[PDB]
């Protein structure tokens, strides 16, 4: 998503 | 060097009951070293690092620390 | 020596309170303080009886010895032998009566642990 | 500075020594000796020789007389912190404290330095053992004396000083624990 | 000072430092604003803000540490599941985060390998 | 004048550096902060002044080596390839160089070999990037990564390069046509997309250590090896399992250290994931991973999609994100206490 | 006490400061030199014509600001020190590191403000050297510098990496690609 | 170079009880040396260098330095 952490959140920025 | 030959005298036929000596003199050794090699101004650094184990040197396996720590409390204060 | 007995008592008149910041600068030095000489001497000594006698008997009890007897002579002999060495190997107090008291213990526990150990052994 | 043993060897030393060595440095230029000129040249003066040597004598028992207190109780609180559990006894906590105090008042551990040094050392080398919530969570807070002023423990080892320690003793806590699960395991 | 601020530790950096300033103390005996002591405790403020990250960077190494067991222990089983039946998918996407596991990276399974190979290796 | 307006300069100029190193952007070019009055002109001298001054300075603090290192690689980045640290410790990487070679000639090798030992204990820790702003000499970091970490001794190389013979400019031609074809028919997935920088790397080991003993397996033999050592291969989550790429082990470095880039992979396959499973079709057989010069690029083979990955901002949102991360890890984490 | 001022009035002889120079500064032996020197083979022509081509494509092919470029002055020279290495110690890779230390030691690469951070030029150290003492050398680098910042500052029609600077036998002239601005410096 | 040889018959079992042995050896060879191998019309020069070393050779190595200096001041006229 937007504000999270979790990996998910690094690729996505 | 001469007192490391010396210590060495003592296995010829290859003996086995001698981990005690190096043990001993490794332990007197730094017992030597800590003791003596070093300056007490409260600035430290690396020094108080070979430091430390000359305290560790000392003291024991552990089959003492055991027992001395059961000890210094009932002496010290408990 | 005897001698210095004259600051020693003087010394004794100092306040405890006010002994250590002394200790600290440069008034009285470590040598002569009484009372921290007395901790000290003792400290060497149960740290000497402790390791020599220890390591050297529960080492050997672990694993090379026999009976009762025979330990026991290894033993104060080892005794001895390490109060004279170690005790050169810090300032030279023996032969004063407060290394005694320091170096003999505590000697009950000392020895209930070794034969103690050494029933572990032959049992 | 480093090789001598009691007073005595000092004095008969630099009494041999130098009245051998007066002769043989005087023997270097003009040869002077034995005339009384000499004497009041070499021989000093010598109130303020003696009294710096003897200065110097009293700096280095006293550093040996240090050297020998700090290694005693370090192997002392060694012995008892480091050991692997003898804090989690109900006895540990008080038992630090006092030992600190009285070596203050005996007074061992000298000086004040020497205390803040030994003190924050063991507390670290405590927060490393599997034991160590315990004894750190007990000794604070205890009221422990200083130079400054009496203060108990937390307060000598800053917010970010004592709740680092807290937690990096509960992470080799759970570190140690997990240990022996696999130990176990393993098994 | 820099160095008691550049220590691996910051434990061993703060002791070391207080250790200067009591030594500082004997040759400058006024405490005041000398500026030697000005550069002292910055240096104190330095060292805990440094233990401020220590305390955090000591925190997220707890937190990994049990992320780490148990996302092995469940990488282990869903694998000896592979090791004795079939068809177990162990690429990438494991058993998910049960409540408190954790995002499964990449680098368990390097790890999860790399630790059971030693564990083989130290079995009776 | 000079040593006051060096000092009050020098301090300026270490702590606007130390901002550098902390923060971002912050142009340590030549033009600096000159407004402090006292401060002046600023010369070019100082700033090469104030690498050497301060490489001496870390030399002479007390840490242990792990601290000193970590601190000498954290300087070397980063100022824009001025270079005034990175001239520095190139100096000292062909001073290595030259000492290696004149052992070479002398037949056997100097004792306590200084330049080399500084050399040795500041490339242990970064293998990948001390090579790496240097790209001339990857032949003496082969050879004391020989002498080493590897159990060689340090006089059977010693001959080896000195008994060569000259390759005259004759079997040579034979020489670039052979680094052509163990190259195209090796077919080992890294040697093949070799990546870029790495592949003008690669030529040069390769040919180093064919004059050694017995080769032509030896050498590609090191060269995988080397390889092996400095990028990860990323493979694909199908079966096969074909590797969709092959992208360097130091530009996936998230942070400073190489514990980082290992962290970093953890983020480059998190992206890639995401990607084929939100456009359905791509299949893992489609997608390739291509790095450039400095970038980590990122498409499905048709164009339409392609996500570039770079150092500045895959390193600066880790950085953010295990930040706070972190901060919920303490927060949790005292709460017991 | 100089090696730069007697390197250059004496371009015939820079066989011998190379000798030299491995020597003395260089740990190695002058016995290792003598037979390699005494050893050598008669070029014969064929040789030496193709060591020639090989050293006329590896110094262009090798891509460093300093072997590329050359001084102008030093080629000659460079070309020199490379033979010698290459008949000494025959690897033509230590040849080369024995003349890059030498390039280098010898000019300062100029650098560009920008990040890339492309050469400008290679001016070699000598002729920019102010007073006596080599330490001019590096004082006339911060006229320079501060001038190359003159030169881009003032009226920078166009500067990007069109602006070149370089020496002459002897003159640091600085000219942009074109005739806009040329600057000369002499020592 | 007897001499030295003489007093390199010291170090035999490779005993440590020596620096003091080098010390005074130099120290004492620098009496020597600067006390008579030297000229003193006024003119001197290099040679004045050489010497100027043998004028530290003495001396102290401080410690007496430090005492020295309190001394010669109350006994030259303070």
């Amino acid at each position: 998503a937007e504000l999270s952490n979790s990996v998910a959140g690094m690729a996505f920025r | 060097m001469c007192w490391a030959a010396a210590i060495p005298i003592a296995i010829s036929g290859a003996q086995a009951i001698s981990g005690q000596n190096a043990q001993a003199k490794m332990i007197a050794a730094q017992t030597a070293a800590g003791r003596r090699q070093a300056m007490e101004i409260m600035r430290q650094t690396n020094i108080q690092n070979a430091d430390l184990s000359l305290q560790a040197r000392s003291k024991l396996e552990e089959a003492s620390a055991e027992l001395t720590s059961q000890n210094m409390q009932k002496v010290q204060a408990i | 020596d005897l001698a210095d007995e004259r600051s020693n008592e003087i010394i004794r008149k100092l306040t405890p309170e006010q002994r250590r910041e002394a200790l600290n600068n440069g008034t009285l030095l470590y040598q002569d303080d009484p009372y921290a000489m007395e901790a000290l001497r003792v400290k060497t000594g149960r740290n000497a009886a402790y390791l020599v006698d220890d390591d050297v008997m529960q080492k050997i009890k672990e694993g090379v010895f026999r009976t009762r007897e025979e330990m026991e002579e290894y033993r104060h002999s080892r005794l001895q032998e390490g109060a004279k060495v170690y005790a050169e190997q810090f300032g030279i107090d023996p032969e004063d009566v407060d290394y005694q008291r320091g170096f003999n213990g505590d000697i009950t526990e000392r020895n209930i642990s070794l034969y103690g150990a050494h029933d572990n052994f032959l049992s | 500075e480093g090789v001598f043993r009691t007073r005595e060897e000092m004095e008969e030393y630099r009494h041999s020594r130098l009245q051998e060595g007066a002769k043989v440095y005087a023997e270097q230029f003009g040869i002077d000796p034995e005339d009384v000129d000499y004497q009041r040249g070499f021989n000093g003066d010598i109130t303020e020789r003696n009294i710096s040597l003897y200065g110097a004598h009293d700096n280095f028992l006293s550093q040996q007389a240090q050297k020998g207190a700090i290694m005693n109780s370090r192997v002392e609180l060694n012995g008892v912190l480091q050991d692997p559990d003898m804090l989690r006894r109900p006895d540990s906590a008080d038992f630090f404290e006092k030992y600190i105090d009285n070596g203050l008042v005996t007074g061992a551990i000298p000086s004040d330095a020497q205390a803040t040094q030994l003190i924050s050392q063991a507390f670290s080398d405590a927060s490393s053992r599997a034991g160590g919530a315990d004894f750190l969570m007990r000794v604070g807070d205890k009221k422990v004396t200083l130079n400054g002023a009496t203060t108990t423990y937390r307060e000598l080892i800053g917010e970010e000083q004592w709740n680092a320690l807290m937690v990096t003793a509960q992470r080799s806590q759970f570190e140690t624990d997990a240990k022996l699960n696999e130990q176990y395991r393993l098994k | 000072i820099n160095s008691a601020l550049n220590q691996e530790d910051p434990r061993t950096a703060w002791e070391m430092l207080q250790g200067i300033k009591a030594e500082l103390d004997k040759v400058q005996p006024d405490e005041q604003m000398t500026p030697q002591r000005e550069w002292l405790i910055s240096a104190q403020e330095q060292v805990q803000n440094q233990m401020n990250a220590w305390t955090k960077a000591q925190a997220k190494a707890l937190d990994d540490s049990m992320k780490s067991m148990n996302k092995l222990d469940v990488i282990d089983k869903q694998f000896q599941k592979r090791i004795n039946g079939e068809w177990v998918s162990t690429d990438f996407k494991d058993m998910p985060v049960n409540e408190n596991t954790g995002e499964f990276k990449h680098s368990d399974m390097v790890n999860y390998a790399n630790k059971k190979l030693a564990e083989i290796d130290s079995m009776d | 004048d000079d040593s006051m307006k060096s000092m009050n300069k020098l301090d300026v100029i270490d702590k606007q550096f130390q901002k550098r190193i902390n923060g971002e952007w912050v142009s340590t070019d030549f033009k600096d902060m000159p407004v402090n009055e006292n401060t002046g002109e600023f010369k070019h001298s100082d700033m090469v002044n104030y690498a050497n001054k301060k490489l001496a300075e870390i030399d002479s603090m007390d840490i242990p080596d792990g601290a000193k290192d970590a601190m000498k690689l954290k300087y070397l980045q980063a100022d824009s390839k001025d270079g005034a640290f990175r001239t520095a410790i190139g100096t000292m990487v062909t001073d290595a160089g030259q000492e290696w070679s004149a052992a070479v000639i002398n037949g056997k090798l100097p004792e306590r070999t200084p330049a080399m030992d500084a050399l040795r204990r500041i490339r242990n820790a970064d293998p990948q990037l001390i090579a790496a702003l240097y790209p001339d000499q990857a032949e003496l970091f082969l050879t004391m990564d020989m002498m080493d970490k590897q159990g060689i001794d340090p006089q059977v190389i010693l001959d080896a390069d000195r008994l060569t013979v000259k390759r005259s400019k004759e079997q040579r031609f034979e020489d670039d046509k052979a680094f052509e074809s163990a190259l195209n028919a090796s077919k080992a997935p890294e040697i093949a997309r070799m990546p870029a920088s790495l592949r003008e790397s690669a030529r040069k080991i390769y040919d180093s250590v064919k004059y050694r003993s017995g080769n032509e397996s030896m050498a590609m033999e090191q060269m995988t090896k080397f390889l092996k050592e400095s990028t990860y291969t990323f493979t694909g989550d199908d079966v096969d399992g074909d590797t969709v790429g092959v992208i360097p082990k130091n530009m996936m470095q998230v942070n400073s250290d190489p514990k980082s880039w290992e962290q970093g992979r953890d983020i480059l396959e998190e992206a890639r994931k995401g990607i084929i499973a939100s456009n359905p079709w791509i299949t893992n057989k489609q997608l390739t991973m291509y790095s450039q010069g400095d970038s980590i690029y990122l498409m499905d083979t048709t164009g339409q999609v392609r996500v570039r990955y770079d150092k500045e901002l895959l390193s600066k949102v880790w950085s953010e994100n295990q930040k706070k991360l972190e901060e919920k890890a303490r927060e949790k984490a005292l709460a017991d206490v």
